[PDB]
């Protein structure tokens, strides 16, 4: 709300041909403290939309509860329609804008991934209500470190394949773990596609320290 | 409408019906003696199933203000709860006046939320109040619509007419000591049908020392030798 | 007119709405008995279950208001449930506002005040359900009270409510006039034989639901099928 | 008849009478038909004229690019419902940038109108609504009666003497999914023409058309816009 | 009186004579108790013929094993348990009447007065009174 | 002060210090920080003592009422939800770290953490309070899986003892609470019974 | 159908509810105010004089409502109490606002405005009470005002408001003389008219309650004449009656 | 009644609420429904009268989904029924938001019933003209099914029916032997019972809306797949 106490570190995500993949590590940073190491920052909005957040995990849990409740209410009617990930991104955007207008901001930067109508969508909304969609997205220090690699890959390859896309995401996670104080070597990777949303789980990245011998 | 209402041309028909209901049947005599005041009433429970130490007809609203009532006991509770809150608020605002008899008139006056704001249905209870924190006693009556009457001796029961006649004939008088409670019990006897006993009759006394609801031991003691 | 249609004083000087509302309790076809004892307080009501498609597990008329107070309702079940919910709210709110648990007499007083507010005013109507709530109170022994649609809360030792409440009260008056205290067996047997004499069906141990609060064992024990059967066997012996 | 006086009161025979009277408000109004298709929804409304000098009034109200309604009944509390539906659709546009699906809109209207049917001093919204919308599941036609019980329909008509139009729609409804836009509009025009007496006949000034399709946003055609549909009338009054 | 719920005719047929063999001389009371449980089951199932047969078998076992006291308290318990089925108890009293008249003995007076006490709890005009009349004549 | 919870098979074990600090003076050296929210559910409080007490009492209200209206013991998850809602709606005003634990027949021994901010998480073990930040390495290294009741009791007692001896805001006595289907057993470690790792630095 | 009160007109155009209340004000109660130079006084009739009262309120009809005025009701006591409380509140609110005693006319106008509102809007009963006021101000000196439940007050100088108000006012008109009127002769006139309107001759001093407002040295003194002074007035009146009757 | 049956706040001289006594009549008049607790779940069923073929495929369905695992089969005045279903959905959402997890069916039924009773207590508002079954299943609490009448209270039902023909349905329901029959055969039998109840003898053709909840659906109260339950409707027809 006003001053977060337990903050979640960066989250990123890239869309590919026919689906999207996002990744978030499982650390809840109580400042400089790795207090919670087994928490999930990725939520299944519905069968065909995923969401991750970086920042106050309490605010993330509140948004998860509210959004899951509204999705359940939407599916209760049985009208055949659903909350398309575009609509979900718009709804989060407004919510965040309403909170900033009320001057009780939600300390979370959110990445919304989805694949509906045969076309992938990958939204982005922050605390200050700024929202847009880009083929690659990252939050916090992720947008400083992992984002450039995504940009330089996508400039030469506007479209992507799933396997190399998730490999790129894993490499970006490795970079973030290498050069981010708040990061941790345990990240979940969630893939949305026509078949639905599948979350891998407590994946880990291999660390290289050969340069450790270059100190002398 | 949502107040004490239903007043036709020169009448208060709803209030008159309320008084017809307050005719009641619990005699509940009151006597203002020189030393203090006695409020005695009849607790004639249906059968022996009910209890007498469970519910009371005499309620100490504060340190030396005691209260007895008439028909519509459910309304009387609410009324005595309101009265306790009112006396407490007055004592809290005007802090530490040990207010009972300089407060007895005032609480009788603040018994306007009593009836001047009836509450769609007016209250159906007439209540006698006793206080002795002025060096002098005070016995007041508040009726389902009127106000403080400042009695010296009265009754509010089914036979309140002949009860009051008995009070005046037995000379409520002015020199009567505190033990006019004997005369109060006699007045009840008149409006009583049975061998009255300690649990059957409930009486409170308010003298200059304070107010106290007499326990069955003392009530039976007084009933003996009658 | 409308003297008998709204909650207003009758010209004769009576209140006909609550007088009607009391007969609503008799309406619904049920009876309930409560007996205070030397140390315990046991109540029992018949369980009229038409057809077995219902769940006899949840058709009950007795409830726990708090950890030590148990109530039996009599009358329209919707109002009965509403007042049970109100009593539970009052018990929890009392435990929150003041540390110690709410005495049964105080709880009955608050419920009676709510009902008295209902019979006051004219927008709402009184709830047609009379509630007999019992519980162990320290320095008081067992305690039984009855709040009624009017607001008059009292009732003790032996009190009954329902259609055939008068006959039960008469029998219980005979029993209490018979000067002998009931132990945690005579009290139960007295309640059982009272209700059985009221509605002679010999009371197969499935059509009544009895609640018990002893002193050495607090809490509102809704006695099970086996316990009521054991008491019935011991009584009919 | 006492029991018919107020909306809140309930008739001894069953359903209340004020609601049943409220449907007569929509019965006493100019006729309107609305039919679905495989891909389009079309409303044909008989614009009832006061006198030849005055205009034929307005029917087929506009709500959003993909939803348009046709009123039949009390015009007073009908622009109110139009405001409510417009506001809800704009709220949906504002929150998640997607057209509010019609079924959700109709459920909202039903819930909104249900409350006056139970709140004292509030008359029910005696307006017959023919909502035509294009959500993601093809065209939709919904009928909302003042009793707040909406219905989905392949083709439904409401208004004075609308039973004849209902019968024609029922008898021809088998051949409704596979019809060109003009064919379906002429179906609706024949259905509406069968309503008014034989002396009356369709004119460009006394009819209104509301068309909403997959690529065609809701449009209100009339006289000039209507003549191309009015051609090929096959006039059998 | 009340509709039958669960019959146990097959159970009694298959088990009662086996129980009689198992307690031919009546030294076992577990057999009496388990037939009591079976007849309680049939009573809660509201069956009259099975309960009557069980009671008749019990009194027949008591006859053949000639335990007069255990008969007295056994029939007391049977008549006082919950009252059971009026048809069944009237039957059992009838076979007790048929039995007490054949053995002279000294304590058949005790048997007669025991059955008199069992039947004098009421239910005289209803559910057999000729048995009580014959018992009084036998006492004479 | 320090508070800690561990989940074992068929129950949980809670350990709390008895010290509550005000500036540098010991306000209450025998503080009872294991508040029973219900019969089989306990709360460990840290931070603003007044705020913790108010939140715990309000939750005890709501939870007891909810259990009575269900005629069933409440879930530890339900209790933790009540705490997270209470803390999250008033986080800007209420600053308190709460460790909830207990046993219910639905799942068994459960432990949840609601620190300042109003987040809920289910953990095998939970740790909080001012003195918690000094035993993270020990509690993480010396925790096994499938530890039994006595193992968890001794391990939590040791962790609290070291947190007390290291942190300046923690001291006094240790309160342990073993929660299981059989019930709750509360014990107090004081004085010599405190497990001590003496530091005899050589001269 | 729900009950609705009557704050409406007549086919002719009369407010018959208000008129009935105003007429009922005549029924029950009896007060009269007589204005005189250097002193204006009120006389009230003690309706119920049962021997079982104690008379500890010290005043039933006459109410002190302000330092410089005093009123007397003749209506239903339930409304009278709240009206007196509101009147005192109004006077004291004016005193707070202007740091000056409230002029009697302004006070009466405020009260009659509240009664006019009570008879004007909403489903509220009219205040069935009519009251007199005697007061002193800086601008007009001694003033007397009479307010009816209609809210249409009037500035009187010799009036009555009770049951036989017609007889009392006729007596006042017959034996009232302005200017010459003084406090003592005003008292004689008041007791005489009260004796006329109360059938039992030789009125006991207990059945009559009278209060005089006088202007001392820059200060208004409102003295309720106690029993001895009242009965001495009665004795002087009796001497006058005997003398006048016998001298014929 | 005559004088006393005008507002629910007016008690009868005998002590009855004739407003609710009349609101029950609307439920008695409206078309029927049925719900059976199978061995491992609850199966609903309700015939819907297609008053005119102008209507599309089954709309204003007497079934509703109030929560993820809870379903509501309603009969009576359909508009107020839908508003009450919305009340139930809001209640379930609020309970999930406050206490987490899913709302137990007994408590949900109790809360909605207390809400209904609030609407019959007063005078300005009128009693709801609907009666509905709430059915749910979970692994922990098995399958529960509570019926709420227009003014009464929830009651645990092994099998219940409401509407035009309650007794006719209940006879064959009690004939059916539940508590050991799987939800599949129960889904067949409920259609059988509805078709045994009159559908066209005096009325139009009827639609068979059937609902499911149970471990075969791992909770998640959903409408039975109508394409594959058309054969169950056929078996009912035979």
């Amino acid at each position: 709300t006003q001053n977060p106490m337990v903050t979640g570190t960066s989250v990123l995500g890239v869309k590919f041909e026919g689906g999207v993949v996002i990744a978030a590590d499982m650390l809840g940073s109580y400042g400089s403290l790795a207090r919670f190491r087994n928490i999930s920052r990725i939520m299944r909005v519905n069968n065909s939309t995923m969401l991750g957040a970086s920042g106050d995990y309490a605010d993330f849990q509140y948004l998860k509860q509210v959004l899951g409740q509204m999705v359940i209410d939407e599916e209760l009617l049985g009208d055949g329609h659903s909350y398309s990930p575009r609509a979900i991104h718009s709804w989060l955007t407004r919510a965040m804008y309403s909170r900033r207008s009320k001057m009780n901001p939600l300390w979370n930067t959110m990445v919304i991934g989805g694949y509906a109508d045969g076309e992938s969508f990958l939204g982005y909304v922050d605390m200050l209500g700024v929202a847009y969609e880009a083929p690659s997205l990252a939050t916090g220090y992720g947008a400083y470190l992992a984002q450039p690699l995504l940009r330089e890959v996508l400039e030469k390859q506007p479209v992507l394949s799933q396997t190399e896309a998730r490999d790129l995401v894993e490499r970006c996670m490795r970079v973030l773990y290498y050069r981010d104080a708040r990061s941790y070597n345990r990240f979940q990777i969630a893939t949305v596609t026509e078949k639905g949303v599948e979350i891998e789980g407590p994946l880990s990245t291999e660390t290289n320290w050969d340069i450790a011998h270059m100190i002398s | 409408f949502s107040l004490t209402t239903f007043s036709p041309s020169g009448k208060l028909v709803q209030i008159e019906y309320a008084l017809a209901a307050v005719a009641g049947g619990a005699p509940s005599v009151g006597i203002k003696a020189a030393n203090g005041v006695v409020l005695a009433t009849e607790k004639k429970q249906k059968s022996i199933l009910y209890d007498e130490r469970s519910v009371h007809k005499v309620e100490p609203i504060t340190k030396h203000i005691g209260l007895v009532y008439s028909g519509m006991g459910p309304d009387y509770r609410v009324l005595v709860h309101r009265a306790r809150k009112l006396a407490q608020q007055y004592y809290l605002v005007y802090q530490e006046p040990i207010p009972t008899a300089q407060l007895v008139q005032r609480v009788a006056s603040v018994m306007q939320e009593y009836t001047q704001s009836g509450g769609v249905r007016p209250f159906g209870v007439s209540l006698l109040i006793c206080g002795w924190n002025e060096g002098r006693p005070y016995l007041f009556q508040s009726d389902p619509s009127g106000a403080y009457f400042a009695w010296k001796a009265t009754a509010m029961g089914k036979n309140y007419v002949n009860g009051k006649t008995f009070l005046e004939k037995r000379y409520n008088e002015d020199l009567e000591l505190e033990d006019a409670i004997h005369t109060a019990i006699l007045t009840l006897k008149e409006s009583f049908e049975g061998q009255m006993t300690e649990d059957n009759i409930e009486v409170g006394i308010c003298n200059e020392a304070g107010f106290r609801r007499l326990t069955p031991t003392e009530v039976k003691d007084y009933l003996a030798a009658i | 007119g409308f003297d008998r249609h709204i909650t207003i004083f009758s010209p004769e000087g009576r209140l006909y709405q609550v007088e009607y509302a009391f007969k609503a309790i008799n309406q619904g076809g049920l009876t309930s008995v409560a007996v205070r004892g030397k140390d315990c307080a046991v109540i029992v009501t018949q369980k009229k279950v038409p057809d077995k498609l219902l769940d006899s597990s949840t058709v009950t008329h007795l409830f726990k208001i708090t950890e030590n107070i148990g109530c039996v309702m009599t009358g329209m079940t919707a109002d009965s449930r509403s007042q049970v919910q109100r009593a539970r709210y009052e018990a929890a709110n009392w435990k929150y506002k003041y540390g110690y648990e709410i005495p049964v007499d105080m709880l009955c007083k608050r419920i009676a005040d709510i009902s008295q507010v209902y019979t006051q005013n004219a927008e709402m109507r009184p709830l047609g359900c009379c509630m007999i709530l019992i519980g162990i109170d320290e320095e008081q022994g067992p305690q039984v009270y009855k709040c009624d649609p009017a607001g008059y809360y009292c009732g003790f030792k032996a009190t009954a409510a329902g259609v055939k409440q008068t006959e039960s009260t008469s029998f219980l008056e005979k029993k209490v006039k018979k000067k002998f205290d009931w132990t945690f067996e005579q009290t139960v047997e007295t309640a059982i034989t009272c209700l059985s004499t009221v509605l002679s069906i010999d009371f197969k141990p499935s059509e009544i639901e009895v609640g018990v609060v002893t002193v050495e064992n607090p809490k509102f024990r809704i006695l099970t099928e086996a316990e009521i059967d054991a008491h019935l066997v011991a009584l009919a012996e | 008849n006492q029991y018919d006086n107020d909306v809140t009161v309930w008739s001894p025979q069953g359903r209340i009478h004020q609601i049943e009277y409220a449907m007569e408000a929509v019965k006493q109004g100019s006729a309107t038909v609305g039919l679905k298709s495989k891909t389009h929804a079309v409303l044909v409304a008989l614009k009832r004229a006061q006198s030849e000098l005055a205009a034929h009034q307005k029917k087929i109200l506009h709500v959003d690019n993909h939803i348009g309604i046709s009123i039949a009944g009390l015009t007073a509390d009908a622009r109110l419902l139009c405001n409510f539906m417009r506001q809800e659709c704009l709220d949906s546009r504002f929150v998640f940038d997607r057209p509010l699906p019609v079924s959700r809109l109709v459920s909202l209207i039903g819930s909104k109108t249900q409350i006056p049917t139970q709140r004292y001093g509030r008359r029910p919204y005696g307006v017959g609504l023919l909502i035509a919308g294009y959500d993601d599941m093809g065209p939709h036609i919904f009928q909302t009666c003042p009793s707040a019980n909406y219905f989905d329909c392949r083709a439904m008509s409401i208004g004075a003497r609308s039973q004849s139009a209902r019968t024609y729609l029922e008898r021809h409804m088998s051949e409704f999914m596979e019809c060109n836009l003009n064919e379906l509009v002429k179906h609706g025009l024949r259905a509406l023409r069968e309503t008014l007496p034989a002396e009356q006949d369709l004119t460009t000034k006394n009819v209104s058309i509301g068309i909403v399709g997959k690529d065609l946003e809701f449009t209100i055609y009339d006289d000039d816009d209507v003549s191309p549909f009015l051609e090929g009338l096959e006039e059998r009054p | 009186i009340v509709k039958m719920e669960v019959d146990y005719s097959a159970t009694v047929d298959q088990r009662l004579p086996e129980c009689a063999k198992l307690a031919k001389e009546g030294r076992l009371q577990e057999v009496i108790e388990t037939l009591l449980s079976l007849e309680k089951q049939t009573r809660t199932a509201s069956d009259m013929v099975s309960t009557s047969r069980i009671l008749v078998a019990v009194v027949k076992m008591c006859y053949e094993a000639k335990e007069w006291d255990l008969l007295n308290e056994n029939i007391m318990l049977l008549s006082k348990r919950r009252s059971q089925l009026k048809q069944a108890v009237a039957k059992m009293v009838q076979q007790c009447c048929t039995y007490v008249e054949e053995i002279t003995d000294l304590p058949i007076k005790l048997r007669l007065i025991d059955t008199l006490r069992m039947v004098t709890e009421g239910k005289i005009y209803v559910e057999i009174e000729r048995a009580r009349l014959t018992k009084t004549l036998a006492t004479i | 002060t320090t508070i800690m919870a561990v989940q074992f098979d068929g129950g949980v074990v809670l350990g709390a210090d008895s010290r509550t600090t005000t500036g540098s003076y010991i306000a209450n050296r025998v503080t009872d920080k294991l508040t029973p929210i219900h019969d089989r559910i306990f709360c460990c409080r840290s931070g603003s003592a007044a705020d913790t007490q108010a939140v715990a009492d309000a939750v005890t209200y709501q939870l007891g009422f909810h259990s009575i209206e269900l005629n069933e013991p409440p879930l530890v998850h339900t209790a933790a939800s009540l705490f997270k809602e209470m803390c999250y709606r008033y986080r800007e005003d209420l600053m308190a770290g709460i460790i909830i634990a207990g046993w219910d027949p639905q799942e068994g021994g459960q432990v949840y953490s609601v620190p300042m901010g109003g987040m809920m998480v289910r953990q095998s073990f939970a740790i909080g309070g001012s003195g918690s930040s000094y035993i993270y390495g020990y509690v993480d290294a010396t925790y096994r899986e499938g530890m039994t009741k006595e193992e968890c009791l001794q391990f939590t007692a040791n962790a609290l003892a070291l947190a007390m001896e290291r942190d300046g805001s923690s001291g006094g006595v240790i309160r342990l609470a073993a929660i299981a289907e059989s019930g709750v057993e509360r014990q107090v470690l004081l004085g010599d019974q405190i497990p001590k790792f003496a530091v005899a630095t050589l001269p | 159908r729900y009950d609705s009160r009557t704050t409406i007109f007549s086919p002719e155009g009369r407010l018959y509810q208000v008129e009935y209340a105003m007429e009922a004000i005549g029924h029950a109660g009896t007060c009269l105010g007589i204005l005189a130079n250097d002193g204006v006084l009120l006389a009230a009739e003690r309706r119920n004089i049962h021997k079982l009262l104690d008379e500890v309120f010290f005043s039933e009809k006459i109410y002190k409502l302000n330092e410089d005025m005093a009123c007397s009701v003749a209506g239903i006591t339930s409304d009278a109490n709240v009206l007196t409380n509101e009147l005192r509140l109004i006077a004291q609110r004016y005193l707070l606002q202007y740091q000056e005693p409230i002029p009697c006319e302004q006070l009466v106008t405020a009260l009659c405005d509240i009664k006019q509102a009570y008879t004007q809007f909403g489903g509220k009963r009219p205040f069935g009470v009519s009251l007199l006021y005697i007061g002193w101000d800086k601008h007009y000196g001694f003033q007397l005002y009479q307010s009816d439940p209609s809210g249409n007050y009037g500035g009187w100088k010799a009036t009555c408001i009770g049951n036989n108000s017609a007889a009392a006012v006729s007596m006042l008109k017959q034996d009232y003389k302005e200017g010459e009127m003084t406090l003592k002769s005003a008292l004689a006139l008041a007791i005489k008219v009260l004796n006329k309107t109360m059938d039992v001759s030789k009125l006991s001093a207990e059945k009559v309650e009278i209060a005089t407002l006088t202007r001392e040295n820059g200060k208004t003194v409102i003295r309720v004449l106690k029993q001895k002074e009242v009965e001495q007035l009665i004795k002087k009146h009796e001497e006058e009656e005997a003398k006048a009757e016998r001298e014929k | 009644g005559t004088g006393y049956d005008l507002s629910a706040s007016t008690f009868s001289p005998d002590g009855r609420v004739f407003q609710v006594e009349y609101a029950m009549k609307a439920v008695e008049n409206s078309s029927t429904a049925i719900g059976i607790r199978c061995k491992d779940g609850v199966v609903f069923g309700v015939e819907k009268l297609v008053l005119s073929k102008l209507y599309e495929e089954g709309s204003n369905k007497r079934l509703f989904n109030v929560d993820r695992h809870v379903g509501m089969a309603v009969a009576g005045l359909l508009a107020d029924a839908r508003s009450l279903a919305d009340i139930a959905r809001e209640e379930a959402s609020n309970f999930r938001s406050n206490f987490g997890y899913n709302i137990p069916l007994k408590h949900l039924a109790d809360r909605v019933a207390m809400y209904v009773h609030a609407y019959t207590l007063y005078s300005a508002v009128r009693p709801f003209g609907c009666s509905f079954m709430l059915g749910s299943y979970s692994v922990n609490d098995g399958a529960q099914l509570y019926m709420i009448d227009p003014s009464g209270v929830s009651y645990g039902y092994w099998g219940c029916a409401i509407g035009k023909a309650r007794q006719a349905a209940k006879t064959e329901i009690e004939k059916l032997q539940m508590k050991e029959m799987t939800c599949r055969d129960i889904v067949k039998e409920v259609a059988k019972i509805i078709y045994i109840v009159h559908d066209e003898v005096k009325d139009k053709a009827f639609e068979l809306e059937l609902s499911w909840v149970g471990e075969l659906t791992n909770g998640r109260h959903e409408i039975v797949p109508k394409d594959i339950r058309e054969e169950a409707e056929k078996y009912a027809k035979e």
